[PDB]
This record gives structure tokens, C-alpha cells and sequence, in this order.
């Protein structure tokens, strides 16, 4: 700022490949907090 | 059926203890192998 | 991705508002029979929907309404379409049952036969009760009530379209037969306006489940009890 | 094919019902129990104790 | 190129099969290429995903891959392909185009089907002409973006 | 076609036996069974 | 003893046989009610 | 006579339309085999090492191989 | 091809509830008439 | 009143045409029974084997090649209502009717088919958000539906998964082979290729035992035929510079290391 | 998900020329329908001829506000990218 | 309100399991026949957004029932027999003529609701002429497509006439009709 | 409506105490 969720908190190798080659800064300092 | 019949043949010749099998050449079918059909050759 | 995510939310939402409800049941027994512990008001019984649930709703739609603003009645001639919280067929019934008493009494006076006036006063006292309980629909009496008028208004279609009345018999035979006239007619209307408006309560009464629904099923313990129940407790599962 | 494969995934119970229930275990112990006490004279070993 | 009976008719089945996933029942002249691009892109797509690695596909709905692949991540596609493909048009004496495709089978890459000529250089030829053109075009992508 | 005789297929491997001399046999066989229909052609796949 | 694997000492003759024996008993048309086979061994690995 | 003969001519061209199991999808409560239905199998006695032969040469005569 | 699908964490959660949901009928309407019985001077 | 006659005709056929199946069947299932030969052979050997070849075994352990028969013959014989229960039980099961799931010998008996595996598509959820799917697996369900099965041309397919070094033992192909085979109730042959990996004088002879596989599975259509762990069997068959760096070998002219010089850079670079 | 707006602009045009009566050259993406000779009842005929056609349903509520060729082929391609879900 | 605890601006209303499967993926809302097997706008989407087709398939058929159409009650069992003798002791060539038949039927009966549709788009426009008493003679582009796919119910069409008839007004429409969920009583049907 | 709310709540609450 609709249904409260929350997180699996686990990091495979797939998610970190994906997430290093495709997505920007802040969302990796959003996943390092 | 085909199968089923080879089958049963192979079996009994066996257990009672040549696979040159002829396709026929007809000139008339779609299938049928020109004589310069080939490339390049 | 954002298609699981709503698959997600989806099951979230509905697995909360099942707890909540079976919650509300038991709390609802284990107090009609004196253990409770004394700080529970009985007023949250009355809470149907959630408190996560409704949460939830409540946040998001003040959020969508704020930011998006950055005889006949005139003013609104659609009335009647509008969920005033009961059943459509509900004012029709309360008039049938009216009918039916005064016409069965009228006619059972008027002749001196005494089945006009037992069965109209009859139906019409089923029908008046079905017809109180079809003002709130929400409910399961909500439910109950169209059933029973359903069954009522088949039983009259039936009594004269098969058996015919007592006081219609004629000299002949042909001119005495069974025929469908009237009231047969309103009653089949009535029923027809009951089955396409709303009659899906209540739907887990039903004829027990076979071996035969079971057999593909992926629980063992369900398969033998239905076995169990059904006589074939003694057969060999090599599943 | 499609609608067969629908029509067999919403009729499990009828379908065990008029395979393996109907004739075996409704109709044919009533026809059979009507049947012999219709012959068989009115005893009490052929009518109650032999059945 | 370089093909023989057994490639053509393993291709022909192919396009049936590409001509069903467009609602259609004869093959076209799309679904052959199309059927050359499924063949390669199967290809990579099956050796890259091959233990808990992964990172390349992007539909299957796991952790990993998102869903409907975010419109960000789907306009940088269409200007590193639009990039390639403008650099091997302008460029004297490249290969061909016959094809320019965007996240085939939901990959997070592009792809262009280049055809060449084999009877200019047979297999075994290869200028210096050529080799720079190549470098250029492969970096094309990378510039444009 | 243009040969005006007769045709004859089979595979290379269909001699290898794990029943010792049969292939030797079996080679014996083929081989007079396309000796008694001569003239023809005797193709065989699988050769090496 | 019994339970060996595969490409043990047979052709498909002996072992082979005796495997195939003890799965039809278990599996086929099995009418084992109350039966329970309470196999023995030390190294489970080597078990078919 | 006619009449009653147009009936059951009727019934075969019906039972000719069918021709055959395609649109008919398998079923469980009824397969092909009756012994897989009726539980039949063989028990020790009766079983002769030299029965086998026999069996054959009737499945060369059901399958239709001539060579017996 | 699969997606190593055993190793995830929605994928455990939709399924075991699927199945669970896909075992039997476990909607119960008619149970909740008690709600309508907490009060009666009888 | 016409009318109320429909549902009892329906009724009528059903059960009429059900009873003639059932009467072949029954017909059949009597005429099968052992003949008085057969039922005189089963009584004598349970006299000899089910009383006498017991006792004498314990007879043996007790006293424990003709003369060892001769002296325990010797030694031991010197020194030698169907209904009244249920009653008792109170003054004191057609398995095919509801497990319709069978393990059977087929066609060549004198293969271990599966019929009817009790499994269907709702054992595996994750059938239902896997997009690549939908297409293979649909097209054979609406084939074997629709009768049309039993005259395709046989198929080859290729299931991968990623590597199981999972704390379970559960297996998706497997699972959705046997979902597809039960949710149509088809018949399932199952056989895992490890089993074939065995070579012996350098005679791969698994190679034809599974000849035998395959031409036997061609006689038992229509059926899926499932084949696990195919690497087993398919691994690579056996270039290298290093002998004409060290071991100066040399064996091939000029001519042809050029060509395979320029083929493979040409390789690397544009394919 | 994602529609191919060149194909479903060429098969409204060629449409929507057969049903009016005109040529394919006189339809451009941005004529109105009151000028090619449209009058109310026959931009309804239209959509009912496109709908019939596509196989789909259009939005009611946006279909009230269709007046150039352009917006016809959006609420089209709009429609058909929404179909699995 | 009745909530003790949390009530939003708008009443929670319970809704309940869905009674009935949805429309397929490959019909429209109208009477015209869907299209043997294939859908027209396949044909303009990426091959590798197609897989919806059968998907879906997979769950109309198997995977997505919902407990109401699998409720076994006295009618059921005689709605087996009816069903069964279509499925398996009717021919499928016979079947397959009856199909064209019915097929050929269903784009009659379409053509003649089309036509109808249109004339009740003038005979309304008409009225509201008469309701406003002077200028207006327009329809309602949303009220025929909404009679086209069959969304209102007769009382909604009625109070539309008469809300024209009085105020013309034509941009005035009822609300929309909702499905009809599936009847049930008990063991009974 | 929701015209004896209030009171059949308040008599509930007093009486079976
Ligand atoms: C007050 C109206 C009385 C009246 O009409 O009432 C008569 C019937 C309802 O009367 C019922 O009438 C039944 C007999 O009806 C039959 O007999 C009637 C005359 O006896 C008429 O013929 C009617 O059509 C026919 O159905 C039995 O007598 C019931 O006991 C009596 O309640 O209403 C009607 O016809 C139904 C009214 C038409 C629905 C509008
Ligand atoms: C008048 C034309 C009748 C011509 C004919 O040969 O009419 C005879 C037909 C039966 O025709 C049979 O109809 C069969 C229909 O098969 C087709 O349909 C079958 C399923 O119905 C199978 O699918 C089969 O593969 C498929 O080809 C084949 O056409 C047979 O050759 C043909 O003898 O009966 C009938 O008219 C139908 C009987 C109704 C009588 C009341
Ligand atoms: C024609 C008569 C008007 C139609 C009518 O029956 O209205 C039927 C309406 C329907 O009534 C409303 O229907 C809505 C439909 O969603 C909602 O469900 C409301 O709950 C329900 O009250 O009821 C009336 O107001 C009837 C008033 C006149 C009664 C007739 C007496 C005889
Ligand atoms: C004629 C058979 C009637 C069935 C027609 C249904 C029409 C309908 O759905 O209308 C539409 C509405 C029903 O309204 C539906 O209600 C639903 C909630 O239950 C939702 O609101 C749906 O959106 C809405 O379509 O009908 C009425 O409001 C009631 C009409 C009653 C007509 C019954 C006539 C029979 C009475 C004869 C008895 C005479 C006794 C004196
Ligand atoms: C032996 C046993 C015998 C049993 C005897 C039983 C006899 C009693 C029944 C007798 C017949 C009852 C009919 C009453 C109909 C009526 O009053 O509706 C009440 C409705 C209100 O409906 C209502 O409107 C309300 C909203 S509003 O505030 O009124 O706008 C809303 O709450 C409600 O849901 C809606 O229905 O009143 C109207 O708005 C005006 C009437 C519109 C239709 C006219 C038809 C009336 C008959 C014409 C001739
Ligand atoms: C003795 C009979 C006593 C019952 C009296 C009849 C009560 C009145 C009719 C019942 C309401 C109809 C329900 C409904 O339409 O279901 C949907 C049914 C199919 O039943 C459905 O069929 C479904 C399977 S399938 O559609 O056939 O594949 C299945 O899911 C579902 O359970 C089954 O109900 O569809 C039909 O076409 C039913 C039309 C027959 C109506 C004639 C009634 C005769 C009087």
C-alpha cells in the first residue's frame, strides 16, 4: 500500500536463479530483510 | 492377427527343439519407386 | 506467479470460513448443555462470516472506495429485484393457502360434503406455516419451508389429476373421471415456480454412498467402513 | 467419448446399484421367499422350519 | 538443411501436432516453422531444467517460474529481439529470417530462425566477414537493451 | 521394379543366435530359400 | 538365499522360477487371509 | 407372415448397425475374459508335464495357423 | 517434463487439501439448526 | 396414464438382457468344474499327503537310500451336521462384487497384466496446474473413450522428471501412468529395464528377452505398457588429440585431419 | 492471454465490409460506423454477425459505447484474451 | 446489523457451494450449436495459451464436481437407465444422423430468435417515444444483447416495458438474472 | 423490523442465568 498470506521462507536453487537473473535491486535487499 | 500367427509358428518350431521375409514390388500404388525416383544419384 | 497466488487466496478464504462455522456449532452444543466458561457472551454466535474473513473484506473495500475517488415507483421502478431477504414465492404461497381455505370451506358448506372443507383446511394450514418460514431464506427453517411446500402442492396435483374429489362424481363414467382443472393447475404452477427459483438446501440427505462410489476412492478408511456397513466387511482389500 | 467419460464420473452408485445390487440382493430373495410360499401347503415344517 | 527422410517426416508429424495447438486440422506453412522452433527450444528447455537447477522456463507455477510471466519481463524480450533482428537485417550477406519469435514455450528468452546456404560455403568455409557479422549481431541484443 | 524379379528383405542381426551354429544354419536356410527363386535381389539392412 | 536379484546364478531357469513363484503367491490371486511372511535376511540391498 | 417377418429383420439390420466396440469404451464390471470374471485357475492335480504340447497345437488351430 | 514438484511448498498444500476435499462430502448445512434453538423458555 | 408404464419397460430390459449374460456365465462356470476323475484324485492325495506324509515326518525327526525307508517303516510301526454351528452359535463373499481389481497371467500361461487399477485423476492434483500436460494426456483419454484406440498406430513417449533423492518413495510417473490407466479402466503392464542390464561374454542378452517383452506386449491390445528407468539400457556408446600429441600415432592422412579441422570449427561456431 | 490484434482487426474489417456492403479498401481502422452507412439497428446486426462469427460474447456494458472499427476490434481481442480464466 | 465484532459497509451475504458445472469453454450464451470440435477464436491466440481448451475438459469431466451432481437419489436411478440405453444400446451411426438432425434444428430455431430480438429492439424503441411523449426513439444496444444471451427474466422485462412506457428513460435496465441452482428434495430427487 | 431483537437479547440474558 486482498487475502492475508504469508511466506514459505525456503530458497531453492530455481528461486535464486530466477530471482539473481531477472529481478532488480530492490527486490533482492527486499528478500535479504 | 499377423503377429499372433508368427508368433504361434516361432513358438512350436521352437519348443519342438530363416527370417527372409519377401514385400512383393507393385508398380501401380503411390508408394511405387519410380526408376529415377532417387535424387542426386 | 499471480494465478497460483489467487488459487491460494481462494482455499485460505474458504478453509477459514469452514473452521469458523464448525466452531460456531460446537461452541452452540457444548453451551445449550452447561460447559462454557462464563466469559463467553452468546451474542458471537450471530458473527456468520469471520473475523479474519471480514477483516480483510473491510480493508479492502475502504481502500477500492477511496481510491477511486480521487404499483409503480418512480425513483426506482425495480424494486421487486431486489434481496429484500426472503424467498420470491412467498407471497404467492400465503395467497394459495388463503384460496384453498376459503374455497373448501365455501364449497363444503354450500353442499354437505365433508372432504372440500378437511382438505382445504388442511393444506392451507401447511402452506400458512411453510409460507412463515419462507421469510428469511438464509436460514435452514428457510429451507425447510419450501420443501414442505413443494410437497404439499405435489400432493394436491396428485389427488386430483389420479383420484379426482368426492363431490365432482357424475351419473356416467366418462363424465366422472379424474381430470386435471383448477386447482390441479395452480398447484402445478406453484411447483414449477418453487423449482426454478430456489429449492437447493439441505442437499447432503441422500441415499448412502455404494462400494461402488468408493472403490476408486483414495482413503482406506473411509473404503472399509462404507464395506463394513454395506456386508462386506470380510473381503480382502489388496488395493 | 467426452460425454461418456462425464456421465461415468457422476453415476457410480446407480451404476453399482443396477449392476450388483438389483437383481441379487432386492428382487430375486423376494421373488424367491413369494414364490415357495405360494406352493408348499399351509404346515408348519414347509411353511416357517424347511425355508 | 542437412537433413534427410526420417528428419522431413519426424517434422511432418511435428506439425500435425502444431496445427491441433491452434485449433486447426491441415497443416500450414506456420506450423512447419513453428515446428522447427518447438524442436529447438524442447531442446534447450530440456537441458537446462535437470535437477533441483532450473531458472530458464517460465509457466509451470512453481516457486521458481511465475504464472503469466510479468508484462516488465516480457516488454525486455520483445526489445532484445527486436535489437537482434534489426542488426541481422542490416548487416550485408547474414543469413536469412524466417521467423522472430517472443518466449516460445513460455521461455524467458526470444528466438529467430535464421536460414542459411549450403552451397556457399559447404559445411567447412568460413570467412573473416562472416565471423565479425556474427559478433555484432550477438551483442546487438545486450546494446539494445 | 526394373529387375523383373523378386524381392527379399531381412535384418543383419536376425543371424546372431544365442543358440551356438543355428546362425550358420539359418544362413544355410536364407540362403537356399533365395536359391531355389532365382532370378532375384537379396537386400539386407542392419549389414555391418 | 531366495531372495536374490536379478542376473543371479541362472539362465531364467531356477531362481527366476522361484521368484516368479513367491510373487503369484503374494500377488496374484492371493486368498491370504491372517497369512504373514516374515522374511529374514541381514543385507536388504541385495533383495530383488 | 410378412409382418412377422419384417420384425425380426428389423431387429438384425439394428444389431447389423453396430458392427463392432468402437464408441463402446471398456468396461469393468464386464471384460473380455471370463475367467478374469469368473476366478478360475488351475490346481495341482491333473497337471501333466507333457500336457503343454497338446496346448499348443490347439492354439495353432484357434489362431488359424495352419501348419499344426 | 515435470516440474520437480516434491520438493515445493504450495504445491504440498493444494494437494494434500485437494485430495482431502475429493474424498468425501464434507459440507454439513443441516447441522447448523442449533443456532436457531439458544433461546426458548421450555 | 399412458406414461407410467416408461420407467418399469426400462426397468424390464435392463435386467432381462443382464440375466441372459449372467446365464452364459453360469452355464459356463459349471461345465468347467472337475469331473469325477479330478475330484477322486484331490480326495486320495489329501489322504496320502495331508495325514500320512506329516505324521511319517514327524515319525522321520523322531528316528532321525532305501534301507533308511525300510528301518523307519519298521521302527515306527512297531512302536504305534452342515448346519448345527450357526445354531451353537446362539444357544451357546464374491470378492468381484465390490474389488474389481485384478493381477492376471494373460494369453501365455501353460506377464503380470493389472486390470482395473482403483486409481483415478484425483490422486494426483498436480495433474491440474502442469499446462504441458493437458494436451498428450487428454488425446488419449478421448481416443480410449471413444473406441478408437484399439486402431492407432502404436506410440513411443518419453516421461522425464527430475532426480528422486526424496526422504519418500513416491513417484509421479508412475502414478499418473496408473491414474490414466484406471480413470479409463484399461489394463496396465508394468516391467523395469534394470532387470535387462544384465550381459554376460559380452552377449547382451536382456536385449532379447526384451524382443520377447515387446512382441508379447503386440498380442495383448489394447494396453499401456509402462517401461521405468530406460537409462539403464540407453546410456552413450563409445574425438582425442592427445594420441598424436604423446604416442606420435599418426594413422590418417593429411587430408582427412584438415577436413575434420575445418568441419568442427564451423560446428562450434554457427550451429 | 496474448492476441494477435493484426488477425482480429483484418477479420473485423472483412466482416464487417460483407455485412454493410461496401469494400474492403473504404473500411480503415478509424471510420466511424454512422459515415459507411450505418444507422442503429444495423450496428446491432454487426455485432451479432462478429459475435457469431468469433464464437464469443461481447461486455454489454462496453458495447453500449462501440462507434469506430478500432473499438470494435479491442473489445474483440479483449474478450478473446479472457477465455481460459 | 447483527455482527458483534466486524461488519463492513456491506452485509455479508453466505454464499454457498456452486450446484452446477459451468458452461463448457466452447459454447456461447445464444441457441446456436457450439462447434463439433474445435472453438473459432483458438485461432488467434499463442499455441502455448490453447492448453485452456482442455484443461477445461479435464474439469467439466473429472476433477471439478461439485457433491450436487453426484448425490444418488430415487430419480437418479432411472435417469441411469434412460442414459444408458443412449450411451450403450443405441448404435452410434444412429446417433450420429440424429445428431446432424438436431443440429440442423437448433440453426433454424436460432435464426428465428434473431429475427425476433431485432423486432422487440423496435417495438421498445417505439414505446419509449410514447413515454417520453416527444423526442426520443433510440434503443438499448445492452438490452439486445442481453435478450440475445438469454440474462433476464420476465418480470425484468416487464418492468423495463413499463419504466419506458412511463418515463422513457431507455438507459434505465434491471439488474441481471442469476442462475437457477439445481432442485433437490431428498432420497426423492 | 428487528423489532424484539433488543428485548427477547435481554431477556434470555436475565432469565437463564
Ligand atoms: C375464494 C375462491 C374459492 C375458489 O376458487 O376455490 C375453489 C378452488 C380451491 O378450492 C378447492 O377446490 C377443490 C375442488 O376444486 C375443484 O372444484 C372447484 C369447484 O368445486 C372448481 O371446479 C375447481 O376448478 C376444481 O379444481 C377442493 O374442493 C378443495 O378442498 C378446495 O379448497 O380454487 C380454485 O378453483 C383455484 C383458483 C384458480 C387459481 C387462480
Ligand atoms: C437406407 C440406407 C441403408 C443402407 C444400409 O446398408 O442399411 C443397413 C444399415 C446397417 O448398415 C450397416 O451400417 C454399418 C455402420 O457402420 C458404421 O457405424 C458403426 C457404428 O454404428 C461402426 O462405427 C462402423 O465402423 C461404421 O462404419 C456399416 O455401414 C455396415 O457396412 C452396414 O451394413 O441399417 C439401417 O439402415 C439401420 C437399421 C434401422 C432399421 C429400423
Ligand atoms: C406479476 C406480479 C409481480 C411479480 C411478483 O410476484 O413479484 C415477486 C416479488 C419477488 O420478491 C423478491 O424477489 C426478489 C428476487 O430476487 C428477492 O428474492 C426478494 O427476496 C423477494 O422478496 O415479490 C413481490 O414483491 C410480490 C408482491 C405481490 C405479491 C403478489 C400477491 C398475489
Ligand atoms: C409459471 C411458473 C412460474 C415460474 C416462473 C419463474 C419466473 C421467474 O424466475 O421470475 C423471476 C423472479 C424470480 O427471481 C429470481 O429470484 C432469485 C432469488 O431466488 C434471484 O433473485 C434471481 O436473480 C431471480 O431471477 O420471479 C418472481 O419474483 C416470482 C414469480 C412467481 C411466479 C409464480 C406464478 C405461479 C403462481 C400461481 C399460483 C396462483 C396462486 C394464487
Ligand atoms: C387457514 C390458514 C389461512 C392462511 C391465511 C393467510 C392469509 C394472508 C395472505 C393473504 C394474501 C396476502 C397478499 C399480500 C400481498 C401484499 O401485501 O404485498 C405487499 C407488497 C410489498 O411487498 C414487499 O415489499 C417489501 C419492501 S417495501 O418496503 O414494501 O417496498 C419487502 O419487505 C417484501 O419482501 C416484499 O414482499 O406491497 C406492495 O408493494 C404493493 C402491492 C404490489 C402488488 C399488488 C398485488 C396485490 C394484489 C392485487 C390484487
Ligand atoms: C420416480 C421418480 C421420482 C422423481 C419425481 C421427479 C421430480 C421432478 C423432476 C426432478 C427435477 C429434475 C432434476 C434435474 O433436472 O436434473 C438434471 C437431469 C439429469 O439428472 C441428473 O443427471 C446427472 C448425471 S447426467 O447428467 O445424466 O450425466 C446427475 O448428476 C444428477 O444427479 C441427476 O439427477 O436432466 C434431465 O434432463 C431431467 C429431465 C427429466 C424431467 C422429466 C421428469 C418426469 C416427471
Amino acid at each position: 500500500q486482498d487475502i492475508t498470506i504469508f511466506g514459505n521462507d525456503f530458497l531453492n536453487l530455481k528461486t535464486i536463479n530466477y530471482l539473481s537473473l531477472y529481478n532488480s535491486k530492490n527486490k533482492i535487499l527486499l528478500q535479504l530483510m | 492377427k499377423f503377429r499372433r500367427q508368427e508368433f504361434i509358428r516361432y513358438r512350436r518350431e521352437m519348443l519342438h527343439v530363416t527370417p527372409a521375409r519377401e514385400v512383393r514390388i507393385d508398380t501401380g500404388s503411390p508408394d511405387f519407386i519410380k526408376w529415377d525416383d532417387i535424387n542426386g544419384i | 506467479g499471480d494465478r497460483m497466488s489467487r488459487r491460494l487466496e481462494d482455499i485460505n478464504k474458504a478453509e477459514r470460513q469452514r473452521v469458523w462455522d464448525a466452531m460456531r456449532v460446537a461452541a452452540a452444543h457444548r453451551y445449550a448443555s452447561g460447559q462454557m466458561p462464563a466469559w463467553f457472551d452468546p451474542e458471537w454466535l450471530q458473527q456468520e462470516e469471520a473475523p479474519l474473513n471480514a477483516m480483510d473484506r473491510m480493508r479492502g473495500e475502504q481502500r477500492r472506495i477511496e481510491e477511486q475517488q480521487q404499483w409503480w415507483r418512480e425513483d426506482d421502478p425495480y424494486w421487486p429485484l431486489r434481496d429484500w431477504g426472503d424467498h420470491p414465492m412467498r407471497w404467492w404461497t400465503l395467497a394459495f393457502a388463503a384460496i384453498m381455505a376459503a374455497g373448501g370451506l365455501a364449497t363444503s358448506v354450500a353442499t354437505g360434503y365433508v372432504e372440500p372443507v378437511q382438505a382445504g383446511l388442511g393444506a392451507g394450514a401447511l402452506l400458512a406455516l411453510a409460507g412463515a418460514a419462507m421469510s428469511d431464506a438464509r436460514c435452514v427453517p428457510g429451507a425447510l419451508g419450501v420443501k414442505l411446500a413443494w410437497a404439499v402442492c405435489a400432493l394436491i396435483v396428485l389427488k386430483e389429476v389420479s383420484v379426482g374429489w368426492q363431490h365432482k362424481r357424475k351419473r356416467r363414467l366418462a363424465a366422472s373421471a379424474p381430470r386435471l382443472e383448477l386447482t390441479g393447475l395452480a398447484a402445478a404452477a406453484l411447483c414449477a415456480g418453487y423449482m426454478l427459483t430456489d429449492m437447493s438446501g439441505m442437499g447432503e440427505v441422500a441415499l448412502p454412498p455404494n462400494p461402488g462410489a468408493v472403490f476408486k476412492s483414495p482413503d482406506v478408511a473411509y473404503r472399509a467402513s462404507v464395506w463394513q456397513k454395506w456386508g462386506y466387511g470380510q473381503v480382502q482389500m489388496r488395493v | 467419448g467426452e460425454r461418456i467419460w462425464a456421465w461415468r464420473n457422476r453415476s457410480e452408485n446407480e451404476r453399482w446399484f443396477w449392476e450388483v445390487f438389483a437383481w441379487d440382493r432386492l428382487i430375486f430373495p423376494i421373488l424367491v421367499i413369494v414364490a415357495w410360499e405360494y406352493l408348499v401347503p399351509n404346515h408348519l415344517v414347509w411353511a416357517v422350519l424347511a425355508p | 538443411a542437412g537433413f534427410t527422410g526420417a528428419d522431413v517426416m519426424g517434422l511432418m508429424a511435428r506439425a500435425a501436432r502444431m496445427a491441433a495447438r491452434q485449433g486447426r486440422h491441415a497443416i500450414t506453412e506456420d506450423d512447419i516453422y513453428a515446428a522447427m522452433e518447438n524442436k529447438t527450444m524442447e531442446a534447450t528447455l530440456e537441458a537446462s531444467t535437470a535437477g533441483d537447477g532450473g531458472g530458464l522456463v517460465g509457466g509451470e507455477g512453481v516457486e521458481g517460474s511465475p504464472d503469466p510471466i510479468p508484462p516488465q519481463l516480457r516488454r525486455a524480450v520483445s526489445v532484445y529481439e527486436a535489437g537482434k533482428a534489426l542488426l541481422a537485417y542490416i548487416t550485408p550477406d547474414y543469413e536469412e529470417i524466417a521467423r522472430v519469435s517472443v518466449c516460445p514455450l513460455n521461455v524467458l528468452t526470444g528466438f529467430t530462425l535464421f536460414v542459411e546456404d549450403e552451397d556457399k560455403n559447404v559445411n567447412a568455409i568460413l570467412t573473416r566477414s562472416e565471423l565479425e557479422g556474427r559478433m555484432v549481431v550477438h551483442l546487438a541484443g545486450r546494446c539494445a537493451e | 521394379a526394373e529387375g523383373g524379379v523378386r524381392m527379399f528383405t531381412c535384418s543383419g542381426t536376425d543371424f546372431y543366435d544365442v543358440y551356438s551354429g543355428v546362425g550358420a544354419r539359418r544362413v544355410r536356410e536364407t540362403f537356399d530359400r533365395l536359391r531355389n527363386a532365382a532370378p532375384a535381389i537379396l537386400f539386407i539392412d542392419e549389414f555391418d | 538365499a531366495m531372495g536374490a536379484a536379478r542376473g543371479a546364478q541362472a539362465s531364467g531357469d531356477e531362481s527366476a522360477s522361484i521368484i516368479n513363484e513367491l510373487l503369484v503367491q503374494m500377488d496374484g490371486f492371493e486368498d491370504n487371509r491372517g497369512i504373514v511372511v516374515l522374511g529374514a535376511t541381514n543385507r536388504p540391498g541385495a533383495i530383488d | 407372415a410378412a409382418v412377422a417377418a419384417g420384425w425380426h429383420l428389423a431387429s438384425f439390420a439394428l444389431n447389423l448397425a453396430f458392427w463392432g466396440v468402437e464408441g463402446m469404451p471398456p468396461d469393468r464390471y464386464w471384460p473380455t475374459s471370463p475367467r478374469i470374471r469368473l476366478q478360475i485357475r488351475p490346481g495341482r492335480y491333473g497337471n501333466m508335464d507333457g500336457g503343454q504340447r497338446v496346448y499348443m497345437d490347439y492354439l495353432a488351430r484357434s489362431e488359424g495357423v495352419p501348419l499344426n | 517434463c515435470l516440474p520437480n514438484i516434491h520438493t515445493s511448498n504450495i504445491l504440498n498444500f493444494t494437494k494434500n487439501y485437494e485430495i482431502f476435499k475429493s474424498a468425501k462430502d464434507t459440507s454439513n448445512f443441516g447441522k447448523k439448526i442449533i443456532l436457531n434453538e439458544m433461546q426458548n423458555l421450555t | 396414464q399412458k406414461m407410467v408404464a416408461f420407467p418399469i419397460l426400462l426397468s424390464l430390459s435392463h435386467l432381462l438382457h443382464r440375466r441372459i449374460l449372467y446365464l452364459f456365465d453360469t452355464l459356463f462356470s459349471t461345465i468347467t468344474q472337475p469331473d469325477t476323475d479330478l475330484i477322486a484324485r484331490q480326495e486320495k492325495g489329501t489322504l496320502f499327503w495331508d495325514i500320512w506324509a506329516d505324521f511319517l515326518v514327524t515319525a522321520a525327526d523322531y528316528y532321525n537310500e532305501q534301507n533308511s525307508l525300510i528301518e523307519n517303516i519298521s521302527n515306527d510301526f512297531d512302536n504305534l451336521n452342515k448346519i448345527k454351528p450357526y445354531f451353537e452359535a446362539y444357544f451357546s463373499l464374491n470378492r468381484w462384487s465390490v474389488n474389481q481389481f485384478i493381477t492376471y497371467q494373460s494369453w501365455h500361461s501353460h506377464l503380470f497384466i493389472d486390470y482395473h487399477p482403483p486409481k483415478t485423476f484425483s490422486h494426483i492434483p498436480a495433474l491440474k496446474y502442469n499446462s504441458i500436460l493437458q494436451q498428450p494426456i487428454g488425446s488419449l483419454v478421448c481416443q480410449i473413450y471413444s473406441g478408437l484406440f484399439n486402431k492407432q498406430i502404436s506410440k513411443n513417449i518419453l516421461l522425464v522428471n527430475p532426480k528422486t533423492t526424496s526422504n519418500n518413495l513416491v513417484d509421479y510417473n508412475v502414478l499418473l501412468i496408473q491414474a490414466l490407466a484406471g480413470e479409463t479402466e484399461m489394463k496396465i503392464i508394468t516391467d523395469n529395464a534394470q532387470r535387462y542390464a544384465l550381459v554376460n561374454r559380452g552377449f547382451a542378452i536382456g536385449i532379447k528377452l526384451l524382443r520377447e517383452v515387446f512382441d508379447a506386449i503386440a498380442l495383448n491390445t489394447p494396453c499401456i505398457f509402462l517401461l521405468e528407468d530406460i537409462h539403464a539400457i540407453g546410456e552413450r556408446r563409445p574425438n582425442g588429440s592427445f594420441k598424436e600429441d604423446f604416442f606420435g600415432s599418426q594413422r590418417d592422412e593429411v587430408h582427412e585431419k584438415n577436413q575434420v579441422v575445418y568441419q568442427l570449427t564451423r560446428h562450434a561456431i554457427t550451429h | 492471454a496474448a492476441v494477435d490484434k493484426a488477425k482480429v482487426l483484418e477479420d473485423v474489417r472483412s466482416i464487417i465490409s460483407t455485412q454493410l456492403g461496401t469494400e474492403l479498401e473504404k473500411v480503415a481502422p478509424e471510420a466511424k460506423f454512422v459515415d459507411l452507412g450505418a444507422d442503429s439497428l444495423d450496428t446491432v446486426e454487426i455485432m451479432m454477425a462478429l459475435e457469431e462469427k468469433f464464437e464469443i460474447a461481447l461486455e454489454e456494458e462496453g458495447a453500449e459505447k462501440i462507434a469506430t472499427v478500432q473499438d470494435a476490434a479491442d473489445m474483440i481481442a479483449a474478450q478473446i484474451a479472457a477465455k481460459g480464466n | 446489523t447483527s455482527a458483534p465484532f466486524i461488519s463492513p459497509m456491506t452485509p455479508y451475504v453466505p454464499e454457498e457451494e456452486p450446484t452446477r458445472t459451468p458452461p463448457s469453454i466452447k459454447d456461447t450464451g445464444t441457441l446456436r450449436p457450439a462447434s463439433e470440435w474445435y472453438p473459432q477464436w483458438m485461432q488467434y491466440r499463442r499455441r502455448e495459451d490453447n492448453y485452456v481448451f482442455w484443461q477445461d475438459k479435464f474439469m467439466r469431466c473429472s476433477t471439478d464436481i461439485p457433491w450436487a451432481e453426484k448425490r444418488w437419489t430415487l430419480f437418479s436411478t432411472v435417469w441411469y437407465l434412460v442414459q444408458q440405453l443412449r450411451f450403450v444400446g443405441t448404435p452410434p451411426a444412429l446417433r450420429y444422423v440424429a445428431f446432424l438432425g438436431w443440429r440442423a434444428l437448433m440453426f433454424q430455431v436460432y435464426a428465428a430468435h434473431k429475427a425476433l430480438v431485432l423486432w422487440q429492439c423496435k417495438l421498445d424503441a417505439g414505446l419509449a417515444r410514447i413515454g417520453s411523449g416527444g423526442a426520443t426513439a433510440t434503443f438499448s444496444k445492452t438490452m439486445a444483447l442481453r435478450r440475445l444471451h438469454w440474462r433476464n427474466s420476465p418480470l425484468a422485462e416487464a418492468l423495463y416495458a413499463l419504466n419506458l412506457y412511463k418515463t422513457g428513460r431507455v438507459h434505465l435496465l434491471p439488474p441481471v438474472a442469476k442462475p437457477i441452482p439445481r432442485p433437490t428434495f431428498f432420497w426423492l430427487f | 423490523f428487528g423489532t424484539y431483537y433488543f428485548l427477547q437479547k435481554l431477556l434470555s440474558k436475565y432469565l437463564d442465568v
